[PDB]
Parts: C-alpha cells; structure tokens; sequence
C-alpha cells in the first residue's frame, strides 16, 4: 504494497536486464522509458501532442517487473524527463486507487 | 511534476 | 472506492459552488483546474517548465469535495488540457496505491 502519495510514488523496475525507478502514474495512459535497450521488434509512435509530438520506439509483449511483480506489457523507449509505469502496466500488476 | 500523457 | 485502471480514473468534484469532473493522478504534485471561480487570496505560481512556464492561480486551503470526500487543499487555477486531482489532494482523501 500500500502506497501512500505524500511523496512521488517511484518504485524499482527491472527491465532489459537492468535495473531502473520509475514513477507510478495514473495520469498516464502508457509506460515511457528511457535508456534501456530492448531485443525484438518494434514501431514508432507519435506521443504528447503539445507543441509538437515526440516520437518514441513501441515494443509490445514486454516482460517487466515492477516492485517485484513480473508482467507484460507495452513499453514505449525515448526521451522522458521521468520514467513513467502508465495505467497500461498499472493494471497487469493489479494496482488500484483507494479511498 | 505533474503528469497527464495522452499519445 | 476501490478504482481499477483500465480506463482513466476521472472522478466527479465539486469545487468553488460547481461541479466537474478531474483526473486523479498520481504523476501530478498540485491539483490543477480550468473554469473555476474561487473566492478569497491568491497568488500567481509557474508550473510546468518543459518549453517554458504556465502561469496560475495558487489558491490555499480550498475546500473541495472529490468523489464524496470533503476536504480542503491547494488549488492552482489555469487553463489545463484536462483537470487534474494530484497528490496534494489525493492525501487529503486517504486515497493510496494498492497492489
């Protein structure tokens, strides 16, 4: 786990055979991460939107672990000013909101 | 921050 | 409420005698709202500072209600792509993340 939001909730990941932080984000539709290298296929995506859009590689069927929960999921790889775990990875480790 | 990302 | 995160956790709030709708987000430090009249003192802020800063309204101690919890933050008041509850206010609520 139960997380509490008086700090920014980073957690630990591991991804691509290293070990990362990275911000829980509810905010967030998708995961965004940078400085990792990951094998297998991949597309651009166009994300963002204000001011322009950046362009970000997309690799599907990722295997992740986040705080200690190993899944699969989406993760788009490029310049971020923090890594990010959106609700697309969120919701494969079982996170929720409560109150 | 503060962080909405939609694609 | 226990709030899965398949879809965006937009929540109903009622805030300066209206209501609205706001996305809570755990990637955000400060509640950001559009189209709000507040009473009483305020003070301008700069948030963001990705491609320069937006100016708001820093209004303290405001009582707000978030999904049927009355409580009482800070709400800065700006023209924002979407409205956002963040952690400053999701504390307030006792609101955390569970997994």
């Amino acid at each position: 786990p139960q997380i509490t939001l008086w700090q920014r909730p980073i957690v630990t990941i591991k991804i691509g055979g290293q070990l990362k932080e990275a911000l829980l984000n509810t905010g967030a539709d998708d995961t965004v991460l940078e400085e990792v290298n990951l094998p297998g296929r991949w597309k651009p995506k166009l994300i963002g939107g204000i001011g322009g859009f950046v362009k970000v590689r997309q690799y599907d069927q990722v295997p992740i672990e986040i705080c200690g929960h190993k899944t699969i999921g989406t993760v788009l790889v490029g310049p971020t000013p923090t890594n990010v775990i959106g609700r697309n990875l969120m919701t494969q480790i079982g996170c929720t909101l409560n109150f | 921050f503060n962080f909405p990302q939609i694609t």
